[PDB]
DNA sequence: ACACACTCTCCAATTCTCTAA
DNA sequence: TTAGAGAATTGGAGAGTGTGTTTTTTTTTTTT
């Protein structure tokens, strides 16, 4: 397998150096500009285009198309590492969830809780759309493109991403990142003071601190 | 440990380049097409090595694994890089199996672990879904990984899966023993064999018969793990069509259904139904119906039912139905609970299964009108709209309907008009292309030849049968007819200015004559649908000639046919 | 895979007894 | 007189084991 550290540096190089002959050929480095907007919280999602990557490294594009999930995580971490370099400005406080984070910083002075951006791939122009019948089991885990008609859509629901608890006795806080479709919550304090004294303090979950994302379910059908 | 020598036998059988090199050529083709299964003919194996061939059929499992390994080594010896692209290779079998050819009734518990060759008719399918064979997990913090076959996080791109499906085969009903219902068996399809058969198909499956486990009651369920799946259904046609000495369409029509005497025009119309017209589409999104529908009405004992039972045997993808024995749900589609997955889904009815085919409705006048409401949408637009089991869908049901009925009061009445004798609604009667009336006119001159022909038919005995035998319970040749019709279904001929002009002028003349005529002398009114019918019939006649143009001869034949159908007492 | 009910074990807390501060 | 060390009895903290878990065809009475 590849060294994902080397791949991380290659991705950083792409973000740092790529220009699409952009802004009417003025070569203003589209992804650098995007990183400025992301750093100043002007924008949330970032759609990286695989046709741009193909100009420098088609083998990287092929590496992405199979086992896409690894490269999703990789690109997200690369963007988080590069974001402070494109910052120059202090942003105004505008969200209760971030007021909690600000209090947490003030008291301190995991990264998943702070990572307020989304990263998605726009498919390479080589890949023609499949019909819903041709997405067979040899395509598990691979990036695909599909075409059809929508039949049903749900309302938008809050989906849990990381839970935040508080302890009645010791005044500390704890975190629990969520990935599977289900989880089991915490009960009793794992901090060293409570544990060593066996003082039995309980954990209360805080909807003012935990992180949520907009989630919706949909169905699509053959022509 | 003789299997290492058995594998050695199979490897030197596969290395046939020293003796005419057929199997090496086939393996080379397999490589070029990027495939991973081979089909071996058991006759060749039996010829080269009697011992190994006769042992394979009685020890399916232990012998086939050796054959697979021999194939893997041989392809690796040709190209190691190609051999590394796939985990394992497969082999399928064909030829003559002798005593192992069975049916779902004759297959019994003594056949377990034999290679068997079952045949029957497919009745249902489950949905394709994946199965896991090898799973992988990885840790980026340590560059560590683990695997399993059938902390760290799962690697979907390093793991691998394969497809799985279930189908069911049923005994041929013509072969059932007296007074019993047909038997059936469950077949498993896997990897590259999924979705190779659908309901109503006649198939022949090769596989290994095996039990499935199930405290235990000491009782098992048996299934057939398929190993291969098979389906069943130029110069002569060129020189025959090139002759041009006679009107070929008349000869083919005369030769239709030799047992049945008389009824020339009905035979010609049925041949047009078998050949069909052609579709056309318009820039506004509209389209013209290419298929033809026919209706027959008449007295008892005038061979109406026999013509339906004949078309059903001499046309591809044809379905029977009777008016009293069927329901609207059965005609269109019904909701079904799957026992493999637990899910609810639709199942095709009679008119859906007849897509791009023919459907024969006998005893049409005994249907409840609620079923005719279902038939209306199908006959007009070729689609059927369904709103059940969480699905809102527009299914495809493009088919030609051939239907037969008997008049009101049982025997047709000469002193009443056609619209009085015929029991159906005028709206429904406007959908069929042609409507024929048939009557038992008791002339002795005609009875002479009819009775003679029937009696000749009852004295025949087949040449393979002896003087006193009785059977157990359980002119153009037919073969050429099938082949000629099958090739003629490709031609797609086109209008000519002269034929279009003739049809337009003649339609205006016919409309004037109809305007002069009265309902006491006609079956139904003449409108634009008459033009569509004329165009379809002329197209079909041109199609029979294989002439790329629709000619004046085709148009003249078409108008004569509809003239006879509409303007005779 | 994840919860009740039951059985069982070993570690060390509580008191008796003898002794020194 | 007040307090600590060595020996005996007993509670309970903890581990291990066993088990459970809408959608189609056909009849009958009474409404038409
Ligand atoms: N011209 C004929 N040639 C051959 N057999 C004929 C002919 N006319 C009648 N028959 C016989 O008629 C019998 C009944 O045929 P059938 O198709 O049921 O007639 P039908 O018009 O459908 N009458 P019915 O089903 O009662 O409405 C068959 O056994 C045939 O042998
Ligand atoms: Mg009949
Ligand atoms: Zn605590």
């Amino acid at each position: 397998l590849k060294d994902y550290a080397l791949e991380k540096e290659k991705v950083k190089k792409f973000l740092q150096e790529f220009y699409q002959d952009d802004e009417l050929g003025k070569k203003q480095f589209k992804y650098g500009n995007q990183l400025v907007r992301l750093a100043h919280r002007e924008q949330v999602a970032l759609y990286v285009d695989l046709d741009d990557v193909a100009e420098d490294d088609p083998e990287l594009v092929d590496s992405i198309c199979e086992n896409a999930r690894r490269y999703a995580k990789l690109f997200a971490d690369a963007v988080q590492e590069l974001l402070p370099q494109y910052k120059e400005r202090e942003v105004v406080n505008k969200d209760v969830l971030d007021v909690y984070i600000e209090h947490r910083l003030m008291m301190e002075q995991p990264a998943e809780l702070m990572r307020r951006f989304e990263l998605y791939f726009q498919g390479p122009s080589s890949n023609k759309p499949r019909v819903i019948r041709e997405v067979r089991a040899d395509s598990v885990g691979k990036l695909v493109t599909v075409r059809g008609i929508v039949t049903r859509v749900s309302e938008v629901k809050p989906k849990m991403v990381v839970a935040t608890y508080t302890c009645d006795q010791c005044g500390a806080e704890t975190y629990q990142p969520i990935q599977s479709p289900t989880f089991m919550p915490l009960i009793m304090c794992p901090s060293q003071e409570c544990q060593t004294n066996r003082s039995g303090g309980r954990l209360y979950l805080q909807t003012r601190g935990s992180r949520f994302i907009k989630f919706q379910e949909m169905k699509m059908q053959e022509h | 440990v003789e299997l290492r020598e058995a594998q050695r036998d199979y490897l030197d059988f596969l290395d046939d380049e020293e003796d005419q090199g057929i199997y090496q050529s086939k393996v080379r083709e397999l490589i070029s097409d990027n495939q991973y299964r081979l089909i071996v003919n058991v006759n060749d194996l039996r010829r080269k090595n009697e011992k190994r061939a006769n042992r394979l059929l009685n020890n399916a499992f232990e012998e086939l694994v050796a054959f697979q390994r021999a194939l893997k080594d041989f392809v690796a010896s040709i190209d190691a890089t190609y051999a590394k692209q796939y985990e394992e290779f497969y082999v399928g079998l064909e030829g003559s199996f002798g005593s192992k050819h069975v049916s779902p009734r004759t297959l019994t518990s003594c056949f377990l672990s034999c290679v068997v060759c079952v045949e029957g008719i497919v009745t249902k399918c489950s949905l394709v879904r994946p199965k896991v064979v090898r799973s992988v997990h990885y840790c980026p913090a340590t560059k560590k990984t683990i695997e399993r076959r059938y902390p760290l996080e799962t690697e979907y791109g390093l793991s691998v899966y394969k497809d799985h499906q279930t189908i069911t085969i049923q005994e041929m009903p013509e072969k059932a023993p007296a007074g019993q219902l047909p038997r059936s068996v469950d077949v498993i399809l896997d990897d590259d064999l999924v979705d190779k058969a659908k309901p109503g198909d006649r198939v022949q499956v090769v596989g290994t018969y095996r039990c499935l486990p199930g405290y235990t009651s000491g009782t098992f369920r048996t299934v057939l793990i398929a190993c291969n799946v098979k389906q069943m259904s130029i110069a002569k046609i060129k020189k025959f069509s090139k002759t041009r000495s006679k009107d070929i369409f008349d000869q083919l029509a005369k030769s239709l259904a030799p047992s049945i005497h008389g009824h020339d025009y009905v035979k010609k119309a049925i041949l047009c139904l078998l050949l069909g017209g052609v579709e056309r589409d318009l820039e506004n999104g509209s389209h013209i119906r290419g298929d033809i529908n026919i209706l027959l009405i008449g007295d008892p004992s005038v061979a109406k039912s026999q013509l339906l039972r004949y078309v059903l045997c001499t046309a591809p993808r044809a379905i029977p139905t009777t008016g009293r024995g069927s329901s609207g749900v059965g005609l269109t589609a019904a909701v079904t609970t799957d026992q493999e997955t637990g899910e609810r889904r639709l199942e095709a009815g009679a008119m859906v299964l007849a897509d791009r085919g023919v459907v024969c409705i006998d005893e049409f006048d005994k249907m409840s009108d609620m079923d005719r409401t279902a038939i209306h949408e199908v006959m007009e637009q070729g689609r059927v709209t369904i709103a059940k089991a969480g699905i809102h869908a527009r299914l495809n049901a493009r088919c030609s309907v051939l239907a037969a009925a008997n008049p009101v009061y049982g025997r047709y009445d000469q002193y009443k008009t056609p619209m009085e004798n015929i029991g159906l609604q005028d709206s429904l009667l406007s959908r069929f292309d042609l409507l024929f009336i048939m009557l038992d006119q008791m002339d002795p001159e005609q009875d002479r030849e009819i009775s003679d022909h029937v009696l000749r038919m009852h004295r025949y005995r087949a040449p393979g049968e002896q003087d006193g035998d009785a059977m157990p319970l359980g002119m153009v040749s037919a073969a050429f007819m099938k082949k000629y019709i099958h090739v003629a279904k490709i031609i797609k001929p086109v209008l000519t200015q002269e034929s279009a002009t003739y049809i337009a002028e003649e339609y205006s003349r016919l409309r004037s004559q109809d305007s002069m005529s009265s309902d006491t002398a006609r079956t139904s009114p003449v409108t634009a649908r008459t033009l569509e019918t004329l165009i379809r019939l002329a197209t079909a006649h041109a199609k029979a000639r294989m002439s790329k143009t629709v000619d004046l001869q085709d148009a003249e034949e078409a108008v004569e046919l509809v003239q006879y159908a509409y303007f005779k007492k």
